[PDB]
């Protein structure tokens, strides 16, 4: 299977691999950070018994409002 | 293919209404030809015989019968007293089966609503006024009926919402106004609906160089604001509480009653019925002590 490196130049494959792993990790971290259950920066300290479950409703927050008070 | 234009602001500001001349003539003739003509009216003496009359207490017996003929032709087609009544017993509010005559008990509320419009909202309807014909136009259902659907539906500006302003009345940013650009999109959507409801463009009520300006705007903007306040009263106090009265075929998916909006009266014209003055001919519906100096012929 090492002959894959004879048909593909490993110089080019490793850039595509690094880029693919980079976008995949970033997508998954951003997906989780936007979820209710896994917003670890705000709620990471909650125990698993008190983390959100079933919060899949597609409009959990008010769509329309003023900006927060501006100070 | 000729275009009619009306200038509504100062020279060179391009505050103008444009109409396709052919399209407008067909719309206008389509009003003229069906426009229902009024009975002549007359002046007897004598005391009122009515068994179950609760709104029209204050008009002569001839004026009452004249009003019922009008109501028939405006809502149900002419002489169709069977639409509202158990015609053997006009005083009844129920069928012989005991089941209620829902149209009659709605129509009694629609009389109070019409009087309330013509009386308390004269800053909007002035001396044109409204009759049943304005909305119904000869049919049981008016145009532009609306029901609950989504929270951000802009037609709730005509019911239970209030604020629409988004522009700051000062040069610098302030905590007074934290409106989002999304809120300006919401007002813009609302304002397109009002423009289409009258068949006008934004320059009919605004100088668009400053939408917030009242001095630069035509006076129609002040009439338009009173229209919003009128619809909130019409919807909140008269149309929406009729929910338990209608058959479920009339109700919305939330079970709510049908509500009105600008297009319900205006039907795409700058005034309802292009300004046809009918309320003056029917004192039963004035809600007002005189109509343009003509005194109410009370009993
Ligand atoms: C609450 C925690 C989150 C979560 C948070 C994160 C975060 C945050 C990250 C990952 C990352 C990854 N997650 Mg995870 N992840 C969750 C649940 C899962 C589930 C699952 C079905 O439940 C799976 C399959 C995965 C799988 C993966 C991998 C694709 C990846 C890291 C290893 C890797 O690529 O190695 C190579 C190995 C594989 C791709 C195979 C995985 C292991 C399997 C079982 C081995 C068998 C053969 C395999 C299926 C063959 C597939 C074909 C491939 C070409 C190899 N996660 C839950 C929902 N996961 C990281 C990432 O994206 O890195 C790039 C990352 O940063
Ligand atoms: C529909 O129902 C209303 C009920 O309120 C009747 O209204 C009556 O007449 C009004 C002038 C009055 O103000 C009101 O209080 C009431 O007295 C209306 O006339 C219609 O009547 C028919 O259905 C009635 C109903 O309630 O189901 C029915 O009346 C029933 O009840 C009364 C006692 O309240 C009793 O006298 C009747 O015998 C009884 N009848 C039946 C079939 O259940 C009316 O019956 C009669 C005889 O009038 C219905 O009308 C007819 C022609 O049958
Ligand atoms: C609904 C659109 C109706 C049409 C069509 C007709 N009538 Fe009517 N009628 C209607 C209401 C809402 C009322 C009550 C008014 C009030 O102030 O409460 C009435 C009342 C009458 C009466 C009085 C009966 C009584 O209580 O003694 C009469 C005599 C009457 N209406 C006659 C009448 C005629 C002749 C009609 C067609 C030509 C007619 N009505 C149509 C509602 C509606
Ligand atoms: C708009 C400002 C209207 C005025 C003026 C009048 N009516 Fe009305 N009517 C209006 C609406 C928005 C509705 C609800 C429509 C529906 O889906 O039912 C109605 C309804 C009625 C009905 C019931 C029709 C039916 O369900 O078959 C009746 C009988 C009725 N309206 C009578 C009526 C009368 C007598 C009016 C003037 C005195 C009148 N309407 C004016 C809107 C408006
Ligand atoms: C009269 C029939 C108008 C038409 C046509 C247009 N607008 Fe309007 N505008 C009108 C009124 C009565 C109001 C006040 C509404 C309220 O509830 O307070 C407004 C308001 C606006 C605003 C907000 C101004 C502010 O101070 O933030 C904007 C931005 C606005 N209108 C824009 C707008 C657009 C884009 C229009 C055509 C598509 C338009 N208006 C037409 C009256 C009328
Ligand atoms: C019937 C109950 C109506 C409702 C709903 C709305 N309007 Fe209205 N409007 C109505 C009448 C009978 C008239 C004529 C009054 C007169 O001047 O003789 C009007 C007039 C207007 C105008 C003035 C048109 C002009 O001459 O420039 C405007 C700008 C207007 N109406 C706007 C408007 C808006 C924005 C409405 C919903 C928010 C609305 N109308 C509803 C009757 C009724």
């Amino acid at each position: 299977m090492h002959r894959i490196w004879l048909m593909y130049d490993p110089r080019r494959v490793m850039v595509a691999l690094v880029g693919f792993l980079a976008v995949l990790a970033l997508v998954i971290h951003f997906v989780l950070l936007s979820s209710q259950r896994y917003s670890w920066i705000e709620n990471g300290t909650l125990g698993a018994d008190q983390a959100p479950v079933g919060a899949s409703a597609p409009a959990a927050a008010a769509e329309m409002s003023p900006l927060p008070p501006g100070r | 293919a000729a275009t009619d234009t009306v200038q509504v602001g100062y020279r060179g500001t391009a505050m103008e209404q444009n109409y396709d001349h052919g399209d407008l003539k067909t719309k206008f003739a389509q009003v003229k030809l069906p426009q229902s003509p009024p009975p002549a009216g007359e002046s007897p003496p004598g005391p009122l015989p009515w068994k179950n009359v609760q709104v029209l207490n204050d008009i002569s017996i001839a004026e009452f019968n004249r009003t019922m003929i009008a109501m028939s032709t405006w809502v149900a087609g002419t002489g169709n007293c069977a639409y509202c009544h158990n015609v053997a017993a006009f005083q009844d509010d129920t069928l012989p089966n005991g089941k209620p005559l829902y149209t009659k008990i709605v129509a009694r509320r629609m009389l109070q609503m019409t009087r309330n419009i013509n009386g308390n909202y004269s800053q909007h309807v002035k001396n044109t006024g409204v009759t049943c014909y304005t909305c119904h136009m000869g049919k049981p259902l008016p145009n532009g009926l609306w029901f609950y659907s989504s929270q951000t539906d802009y037609l709730r500006h005509y019911l239970d919402r209030d604020g629409a302003r988004v522009i700051t009345q000062g040069v610098a940013p302030s905590n007074a106004n934290r409106s989002s650009t999304k809120q300006a999109e919401w007002t813009y959507a609302l304002m397109i609906s009002q423009s289409r409801s009258l068949g006008v463009n934004c320059t009919y009520c605004h100088n668009t160089r400053q939408f917030a300006s009242w001095r630069e705007a035509p006076p129609a903007r002040v009439t338009a604001y009173h229209g919003i306040l009128m619809l909130r009263d019409v919807n909140q106090n008269y149309l929406a509480p009729l929910q338990p009265v209608y058959p479920a075929v009339r109700l919305g998916a939330m079970g709510d009653a049908p509500k009105a909006q600008c297009v319900t009266c205006h039907n795409g014209a700058y005034k309802p019925l292009y300004g046809a003055q009918m309320a003056k001919d029917f004192p039963a519906m004035w809600g007002r002590a005189d109509w343009n100096g003509v005194p109410f012929p009370g009993i």
